[PDB]
RNA sequence: AAAGGCCUGAUUUUAUGCAGGCCACCAUCGAAAGGGAAUCCGGUUAAGAUUCCGGAACCUGGAUAUGGAUUCUUCACGGU
RNA sequence: UCAAUGAAGCGGAGCUGGAAUUCAUUUUCCACGUUCUAGCAUUCAAGGUCCCAUUCGGGGCUGAUCCGGGUUGAAGACAU
């Protein structure tokens, strides 16, 4: 049997992200003294529309404390973000919309959005849009806490860990359908090589693990084991329970 | 004065740009010196073995002054001296008839550890002096017990440069003299004893003890909190 | 010549004076180049009895070499073959570490 | 006790002192002659009828030369050879692995004072 | 990664010194349609021409001197 | 081992203001120049101070607390 698509994928031979137009690492801003005791006031210019992702791009100015310059650095534009609205940052930020602050500072029961996962990652969660954690502990003793996931996971925090107040912008993005072919053949174009994904059914059997047969069938279970190696697991991979949801 | 003015920079928090400060602390430092560096570190986080750290417990600059005072007398004689002692001693020897003992008895400290050393099990050192930071430290950590237990008197020293300027040589890693004259003899009869005091007795107790297991600043520091409050 | 008792230390590897020194050079060796002219030996004892001879000209490299075994260079370890020789791992070096090295 | 100050985080190369080549012996031992001369740059005038036609209504020679005649090269050296001053120098490279050096003569100079002198017109 | 290339003063080949010192950057190649310093016309050969001839242009780099400017209020002036 | 950084301010010990009953003594106690605005913040900083002989220039110290020279963080004998 020859090499399953997927498992072509991995190599990243030709699905490399189409990073032509990709505006830059869509990061947080490092942590630095002034943030770790205070604050700084940064200011957006103006914001893009980033490429490949819902999310338009908060882009930043920041006065660089040691030598004097201007750097540079672009953030996720959180929900009421516009250009000329100056951005405060750090452990003593007044806390509103678009700043973003260590997540010891913030009180509990708040939204938050772009959060780091351990500080330094320059912020990993919540990055899409109309997506945002909620603030739903403090464990202060040991510098933790706890928030409600997007997925409806319950992560304990370092409370060092930074977010920007606000919810990505971009709500909806998913509302309306595609709607036809070609959106999302511009859709995909721009960010991924993988679309179209064509069922494994009608392959032939070399080609799919579940190809090939007189009539156009699955034949074995769709269910494959965590366990299972490359090759095997393609298909429904680990279901834990299948069928709708709620039932 | 109406034009010099004071006009305060303000560094603070997102002010304006800060002045230079010292970096030191932040230097990339280039990779040979770390590695040199926390090896240092990692030599004293760790439980020292008893043999080791039987360096580092060492002799105090005051009486290590008579103790290279009375080296620097002892002090052997390089080849260049040798060049008109050999052009004499060949002279003297050869129409003087004088034997070959034209020339007096040297009295030099005897250096090379292998050449020490036979002067250990022989006995015949009167007083043997130790490097205590040789790369390896392998090359010398036999020496105490092997010179205790015969009871010559070894003394650990720091900084091989002394001895190696002693010997008119870069390092020695080792010293010891094996004849010392009698106006001298005093003196060196005053050293060992004092230096008896500060090895012989406690090698027992050194035998016995370990050592290492400093923590850094952060950590005893932080200890200490635990320490304080508990 | 300390170089016979700096054998008989030696011999005595797994001790707890050598096993310090031991976990002294595991972490300073690591750092430094894999491949690096060594100032001077560290075993003389060894040195002078290898060959070494502490003149002008000889100079000392250190080295380290993966442990494990050599894997079959074959992709996704798919041997093509008679049954008998499917194995990739578990396939032994013919020379030892030392010769590698 | 006493310890520096510095200003950089990022310890670059210390700069230090560099010693030129001190050879005991030149590397070719000597000197190579002139690799291009006036003769070696130049080879011999075309004749073909063309170049008959163009030298009178031109004020132009026709230079064979080496694949390395550099304009630079080759107008001092037509310049140093035939003592006459160039206004310009035009080359090309002719397909049989010829370079043809259009050479240009100025106002006092006419080609014909120039050419016959040489042998051939 | 210890990756320096320009700074400039010693007196117009001038220290290869802190000295009016600096990103902390990281080799190079990859487009005869991507971007690009600057040309056109007329004539002209058996075949070449925005390339040859003639004429008129422009650019780059270099050294480089006159006009004009400005300046005793030291490095311009008109206009809301 | 992981991550980051131009490895920039880490830890400790402080100073200032605060509410506390050792009253202030780190026997407490928290923060150590910015939150109406699409501005700017760059010359070993100005000042103040000391020294030189200072020519018509320079050089040290506070300004800008000091000690530790572990870059910081996580984790940790797990994991790899």
């Amino acid at each position: 049997g020859r090499v399953i698509r997927n498992q072509r994928k991995g190599a990243g031979s030709i699905f490399t992200s189409h990073t032509r137009l990709r505006q830059g690492a869509a990061k947080l801003r490092t942590l630095d003294y002034a943030e770790r005791h205070g604050y700084i006031r940064g200011i957006v210019k103006q914001i893009v529309h980033d490429s490949g992702r819902g999310a338009p791009l908060a882009k930043v100015v920041f006065r660089d404390p040691y030598k004097y310059r201007l750097r540079e650095e672009i953030f996720i534009a959180n929900e009421g973000v516009h250009t000329g609205q100056f951005i405060y940052a750090g452990k003593k930020a007044s806390l509103n919309v678009g700043n973003v602050l260590p997540l010891g500072s913030v009180p509990e029961g708040t939204i938050v959005s772009n959060v780091e996962e351990k500080p330094g990652d320059r912020g990993a969660l919540a990055r899409a849009s109309g997506n945002y954690v909620i603030i739903i502990g403090h464990n202060p003793d040991e510098n933790k806490t706890r928030v409600r996931l997007p997925s409806g996971a319950k992560k304990v925090i370092s409370s060092d860990a930074r977010g920007v107040i606000g919810v990505i912008a971009g709500g909806g993005r998913v509302d309306k359908p595609l709607l036809k072919a070609g959106r999302a053949f511009h859709k995909y174009r721009l960010k991924r090589n993988s679309w179209p994904k064509t069922r494994g059914v009608a392959m032939n059997p070399v080609d799919h693990p579940h190809g090939g047969g007189n009539h156009q069938h699955i034949g074995k279970a769709s269910t494959i084991s965590r366990g299972a190696v490359s090759g095997q697991k393609a298909g429904l991979i680990a279901a834990r329970r299948t069928g709708l949801l709620r039932g | 004065n109406p034009l010099t003015h004071s006009t305060p920079k303000n560094f603070g928090i997102g002010q304006a740009v800060q002045p230079k400060r010292n970096l030191s602390r932040y230097v990339k430092w280039p990779e040979y010196v770390r590695v040199q560096r926390q090896k240092k570190i990692l030599s004293i986080r760790l439980k020292v073995p008893p043999t080791i750290a039987q360096f580092q417990y060492t002799l105090d600059r005051n009486t290590a002054a008579e103790t290279f005072k009375l080296f620097n007398k002892y002090r052997p004689e390089t080849a260049a001296e040798k060049k008109e002692r050999l052009t004499k001693e060949a002279a003297a020897v050869a129409e003087g008839k004088s034997k070959q003992d034209a020339s007096p008895k040297p009295y030099a400290v005897k250096y090379g550890l292998n050449h020490v050393v036979a002067l250990i099990e022989n006995k015949k050192a009167k007083l043997v002096l130790i490097a205590n930071d040789v790369d390896p430290i392998e090359l010398v950590v036999f020496l105490p017990a092997l010179c205790k237990k015969m009871g010559v008197p070894y003394a650990i020293v720091k900084g091989k440069a002394r001895l190696g300027t002693l010997v008119n040589q870069k390092t020695s890693a080792v010293a010891a003299l094996t004849e010392v004259r009698a106006e001298d003899e005093a003196a060196l009869a005053k050293l060992v004893s004092t230096i008896d005091a500060n090895f012989a007795d406690k090698y027992d107790e050194v035998k016995k003890h370990w050592g290492g297991g400093i923590l850094g600043n952060k950590a005893q520091a932080k200890m200490d909190k635990r320490a304080k409050n508990s | 010549g300390a170089y016979k008792y700096l054998e008989e230390l030696q011999r005595k590897k797994q001790s707890d004076v050598l096993r310090f020194l031991q976990r002294v050079r595991v972490w300073e060796y690591r750092q430094k180049n894999v491949i690096h002219r060594a100032a001077r030996p560290t075993r003389p004892d060894k040195a002078r009895r290898l060959g070494y001879k502490a003149k002008q000209g000889f100079v000392i490299y250190r080295v380290r070499v993966r442990r494990g075994n050599r894997k079959r260079p074959v992709p996704k370890g798919a041997t093509y073959g008679k049954p008998t020789n499917q194995g990739v791992n578990e396939l032994k070096y013919q020379r030892s570490l030392r010769a590698t090295a | 006790k006493a310890l520096k100050v510095r200003t950089s985080a990022t310890f670059r190369l210390p700069k230090t002192l560099k010693l030129a080549r001190a050879p005991k012996y030149a590397s070719k031992a000597v000197p190579h002659y002139n690799r291009l001369d006036s003769y070696k740059v130049i080879e011999q005038p075309i004749t073909s009828e063309t170049a008959m036609k163009k030298v009178e209504d031109g004020n132009i020679l026709v230079f064979q030369v080496s694949m390395k005649a550099n304009k630079y090269q080759i107008k001092k050296a037509v310049k140093e050879l035939y003592e006459v001053d160039v206004l310009k120098v035009n080359t090309l490279v002719r397909p049989n692995g010829t370079k043809k050096a259009y050479v240009r003569l100025t106002a006092d100079y006419d080609a014909l004072d120039i050419a016959n002198r040489i042998g051939y017109i």
